[PDB]
């Protein structure tokens, strides 16, 4: 079993193991880790499995969880999946990894049920300790992505419906819907949204998504774009003052790995 | 006439470019400034995502406007690079990078010579100008080097 969540392991090791050939772009790579080093104690390996994207994120989010955010508190959530099947039923489109509506709910539901269990939690050891017995688990991780993938889709629903109304949205969302294979919330979901953890990952352009669907800011460095504006790039770029942070790692755009926290370390 | 390109980290690349020229072209001009590679590349401008061949004219483009850059490049793609030594090279990748591109981050990595490097597939060995798309290489396929 390749775990979904490696334990910490020290980053400056880390470099060291995989940046060892001599070529010009591993001193970038190198350059790129001694700066995240200074804020970061520890890199965890996030599997890499085209998933890796909602993992981390998610990993993350629900590591830290301090209380359960009230969007997945409202339980209006639940009764969301029967409602977008009913109205747009070419979600009935929809390709699992791993009834349709039944078994999306019960995948919100187990979400709800589980950020709550971290929240209500005392230590934050006892948070985290907690949170890689569920990235350990198979079954119940990637039933996970299946909602956030879905929340991702109901918010693009949303917000392309709103454009179209004349309404103010973010601008991430006009790109995203400009996309020759991505012009509607079904082109997306047949082509971009039901490929991810089979052919293919998230573009950068659904990393907005995704950020929006969960309401968590995500930072990433990236170690491709060190000593540019760039290297610290923020999804969304113009962050709500409310959304909590998670901080990612990419060296090239392609996987996403999480580095640790100092203080937050085990 | 200047342009801007914008890329979604708000990121703003300036462009000295002609009526005349075309995607195909500015696609190519962003590959220095940025090394992005085209084929990575969609430019769109007025919601639209512009085709190669029409030129910056064609779309009504103007002296200061401004294109957005929208790649196709995707997270979450992992392989394995077996060696001789036991050695497991994991490598992070997307579907789009070429054989060749691979040698090159394998010689990143640990530091061995392409013009040396045998890659395999299910006991194929592997044209650098193919890609692992065309390979089907599913996420964590494991592959073998000689």
């Amino acid at each position: 079993g390749p775990l979904s969540v490696a334990p910490e392991m020290d980053i400056m090791d880390y470099c060291k193991k995989e940046w060892r050939g001599n070529t010009q772009k591993a001193t970038c790579m190198k350059m790129g880790y001694e700066e995240v080093s200074q804020k970061f104690t520890s890199i965890r390996r996030v599997r890499g499995d085209n998933y890796c994207a909602l993992r981390a994120t998610l990993f993350q989010a629900m590591s830290q969880a301090v209380g359960l955010p009230p969007w997945l508190q409202d339980p209006e959530l639940m009764l969301l999946p029967e409602k977008l099947i009913s109205k747009y039923n070419w979600i009935k489109q929809w390709k699992l990894g791993l009834d349709l509506v039944d078994k999306i709910k019960e995948s919100l539901t187990l979400l709800r049920k589980k950020w709550a269990g971290l929240a209500e939690m005392r230590t934050a050891e006892a948070r985290q300790i907690a949170c890689d017995e569920l990235f350990t688990n198979e079954a119940e991780e990637y039933s996970l992505y299946e909602a956030v993938k879905f929340l991702m889709l109901n918010r693009a629903i949303e917000l392309y419906n709103d454009k179209e109304k004349g309404k103010e949205v973010p601008f991430f969302s006009v790109l995203l819907f400009a996309r020759d294979t991505s012009n509607d919330p079904g082109q997306l979901l047949r082509n971009h949204l039901n490929q991810v953890g089979h052919t293919g990952g998230l573009e950068q352009v659904e990393m907005f998504l995704l950020a929006y669907a969960v309401r968590h800011t995500i930072q990433v460095y990236r170690l491709s774009k060190y000593n540019t504006e760039e290297f610290i790039t923020v999804y969304p770029t113009d962050p709500p003052k409310d959304w909590p942070v998670v901080t990612l790692i990419a060296e090239d755009d392609r996987h996403y790995n999480i580095p640790v926290r100092v203080c937050e370390e085990t | 006439m200047q342009i801007f390109v914008k890329t979604l980290t708000g990121k703003t690349i300036t462009l000295e470019v002609e009526p005349s020229d075309t995607i195909e072209n500015v696609k190519a001009k962003i590959q220095d400034k940025e090394g992005i590679p085209p084929d990575q590349q969609r430019l769109i401008f007025a919601g639209k995502q512009l085709e190669d061949g029409r030129t910056l004219s064609d779309y009504n483009i103007q002296k200061e406007s401004t294109l957005h850059l929208v790649l196709r490049l995707r997270g979450s793609m992992q392989i394995f690079v077996k060696t001789l030594t036991g050695k497991t090279i994991t490598l992070e990748v997307e579907p789009s990078d070429t054989i060749e591109n691979v040698k090159a981050k394998i010689q990143d990595k640990e530091g061995i010579p392409p013009d040396q490097q045998r890659l395999i597939f299910a006991g194929k060995q592997l044209e650098d100008g193919r890609t692992l798309s065309d390979y089907n290489i599913q996420k964590e396929s494991t592959l073998h080097l000689v």
